[PDB]
Protein backbone atom coordinates (compact mmCIF):
# COMPACT_ATOMS: atom_id res chain seq x y z
CA UNK A 1 0.00 0.00 0.00
CA UNK A 2 1.05 3.64 -0.40
CA UNK A 3 3.19 4.10 2.54
CA UNK A 4 1.27 6.11 5.48
CA UNK A 5 2.95 5.11 8.92
CA UNK A 6 6.24 4.21 10.05
CA UNK A 7 5.25 0.37 10.38
CA UNK A 8 4.35 0.20 6.27
CA UNK A 9 8.60 0.66 5.67
CA UNK A 10 9.05 -3.16 7.09
CA UNK A 11 6.57 -3.90 4.68
CA UNK B 1 -19.62 -28.65 25.09
CA UNK B 2 -16.58 -26.45 23.96
CA UNK B 3 -15.88 -25.52 27.33
CA UNK B 4 -15.43 -29.53 28.41
CA UNK B 5 -13.07 -29.90 25.46
CA UNK B 6 -10.84 -26.70 26.24
CA UNK B 7 -10.60 -27.57 30.15
CA UNK B 8 -9.61 -31.21 29.24
CA UNK B 9 -6.47 -29.87 26.19
CA UNK B 10 -5.15 -27.28 29.16
CA UNK B 11 -4.76 -29.79 32.17
CA UNK B 12 -3.15 -32.52 29.24
CA UNK B 13 -0.67 -29.34 27.89
CA UNK B 14 -0.15 -28.92 31.35
CA UNK B 15 0.32 -32.67 32.12
CA UNK B 16 2.69 -33.49 29.27
CA UNK B 17 4.98 -29.39 29.71
CA UNK B 18 5.30 -30.87 33.89
CA UNK B 19 6.97 -34.05 32.11
CA UNK B 20 9.25 -32.25 30.01
CA UNK B 21 6.98 -32.80 26.60
CA UNK B 22 5.38 -30.11 24.79
CA UNK B 23 1.68 -30.12 23.31
CA UNK B 24 1.43 -27.06 21.56
CA UNK B 25 -1.93 -26.23 20.11
CA UNK B 26 -1.94 -24.87 16.26
CA UNK B 27 -2.74 -21.10 17.20
CA UNK B 28 0.44 -21.51 19.95
CA UNK B 29 3.02 -20.38 17.56
CA UNK B 30 0.42 -17.27 16.04
CA UNK B 31 -0.17 -16.18 19.41
CA UNK B 32 3.37 -16.04 20.66
CA UNK B 33 4.22 -13.81 17.65
CA UNK B 34 1.52 -11.93 18.19
CA UNK B 35 2.57 -10.81 21.77
CA UNK B 36 6.02 -10.37 20.63
CA UNK B 37 4.88 -8.07 17.27
CA UNK B 38 2.49 -6.56 19.32
CA UNK B 39 5.58 -5.74 22.10
CA UNK B 40 8.05 -4.87 19.53
CA UNK B 41 5.37 -2.02 17.67
CA UNK B 42 4.50 -0.28 21.08
CA UNK B 43 8.57 0.26 21.35
CA UNK B 44 9.61 0.82 17.98
CA UNK B 45 6.18 3.41 17.01
CA UNK B 46 5.56 5.01 20.38
CA UNK B 47 4.66 8.68 18.59
CA UNK B 48 2.69 7.22 15.58
CA UNK B 49 0.91 4.43 18.00
CA UNK B 50 -0.20 7.66 20.65
CA UNK B 51 -1.42 9.37 17.60
CA UNK B 52 -3.80 6.28 16.74
CA UNK B 53 -4.75 5.65 20.68
CA UNK B 54 -5.90 9.73 20.91
CA UNK B 55 -8.31 8.92 17.75
CA UNK B 56 -10.44 6.93 20.23
CA UNK B 57 -11.32 7.08 23.75
CA UNK B 58 -14.33 4.03 24.27
CA UNK B 59 -17.52 4.84 26.97
CA UNK B 60 -20.17 2.59 27.87
CA UNK B 61 -22.19 4.49 24.52
CA UNK B 62 -19.64 3.75 22.04
CA UNK B 63 -21.15 1.46 19.22
CA UNK B 64 -19.14 -1.29 16.54
CA UNK B 65 -19.16 1.99 13.77
CA UNK B 66 -16.94 4.67 15.66
CA UNK B 67 -14.01 1.93 16.13
CA UNK B 68 -14.22 0.74 12.68
CA UNK B 69 -14.23 4.40 11.59
CA UNK B 70 -10.80 4.78 13.08
CA UNK B 71 -9.74 0.96 12.37
CA UNK B 72 -10.80 1.64 8.40
CA UNK B 73 -8.25 4.85 8.41
CA UNK B 74 -5.70 2.35 9.36
CA UNK B 75 -6.43 -0.17 6.49
CA UNK B 76 -8.16 2.54 4.21
CA UNK B 77 -5.43 2.00 1.12
CA UNK B 78 -5.30 -1.80 1.91
CA UNK B 79 -3.65 -4.27 4.23
CA UNK B 80 0.17 -5.13 5.59
CA UNK B 81 1.04 -6.78 8.64
CA UNK B 82 2.19 -4.06 9.97
CA UNK B 83 -1.33 -2.47 9.83
CA UNK B 84 -2.56 -5.92 11.27
CA UNK B 85 -0.07 -5.50 14.38
CA UNK B 86 -1.18 -1.87 14.84
CA UNK B 87 -4.84 -3.19 14.87
CA UNK B 88 -3.95 -5.35 17.77
CA UNK B 89 -1.86 -2.83 19.71
CA UNK B 90 -4.57 -0.54 19.28
CA UNK B 91 -7.11 -2.60 20.63
CA UNK B 92 -4.65 -3.41 23.40
CA UNK B 93 -4.45 0.66 24.18
CA UNK B 94 -8.21 0.90 24.62
CA UNK B 95 -8.60 -1.92 26.87
CA UNK B 96 -5.86 -0.63 28.77
CA UNK B 97 -7.69 2.80 28.67
CA UNK B 98 -10.64 1.07 30.00
CA UNK B 99 -9.77 -0.26 32.97
CA UNK B 100 -7.77 2.67 33.59
CA UNK B 101 -11.07 4.38 33.92
CA UNK B 102 -12.55 1.20 36.25
CA UNK B 103 -14.47 0.64 33.09
CA UNK B 104 -13.33 -3.08 32.77
CA UNK B 105 -16.80 -3.87 31.29
CA UNK B 106 -15.92 -2.52 27.79
CA UNK B 107 -12.83 -5.04 27.54
CA UNK B 108 -15.61 -7.52 26.32
CA UNK B 109 -17.03 -5.58 23.84
CA UNK B 110 -13.29 -4.41 22.00
CA UNK B 111 -12.62 -8.16 22.11
CA UNK B 112 -15.83 -8.51 19.80
CA UNK B 113 -15.43 -5.39 17.65
CA UNK B 114 -11.64 -6.93 17.00
CA UNK B 115 -12.71 -10.23 16.36
CA UNK B 116 -15.76 -8.69 14.10
CA UNK B 117 -13.25 -6.84 12.20
CA UNK B 118 -11.02 -9.35 11.68
CA UNK B 119 -13.34 -11.77 10.37
CA UNK B 120 -15.05 -9.19 7.35
CA UNK B 121 -11.88 -7.37 6.70
CA UNK B 122 -8.65 -8.82 7.88
CA UNK B 123 -9.28 -12.46 7.37
CA UNK B 124 -9.91 -12.88 3.21
CA UNK B 125 -6.16 -10.43 3.01
CA UNK B 126 -4.88 -13.15 5.54
CA UNK B 127 -5.80 -16.31 3.75
CA UNK B 128 -4.99 -14.73 0.17
CA UNK B 129 -1.15 -13.74 1.81
CA UNK B 130 -0.04 -16.75 3.39
CA UNK B 131 -2.04 -17.46 6.22
CA UNK B 132 -1.10 -16.43 9.84
CA UNK B 133 2.12 -18.55 9.06
CA UNK B 134 3.31 -16.29 7.14
CA UNK B 135 2.76 -13.97 10.18
CA UNK B 136 4.85 -16.33 12.44
CA UNK B 137 7.65 -16.91 9.51
CA UNK B 138 7.72 -12.79 9.66
CA UNK B 139 7.50 -11.89 13.28
CA UNK B 140 7.58 -15.54 15.24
Amino acid sequence: CPARYGWDYEC
Amino acid sequence: SQSNRELVVDFLSYKLSQKGYSWSQFMAAVKQALREAGDEFELRYRRAFSDLTSQLHITPGTAYQSFEQVVNELFRDGVNWGRIVAFFSFGGALCVESVDKEMQVLVSRIAAWMATYLNDHLEPWIQENGGWDTFVELYG
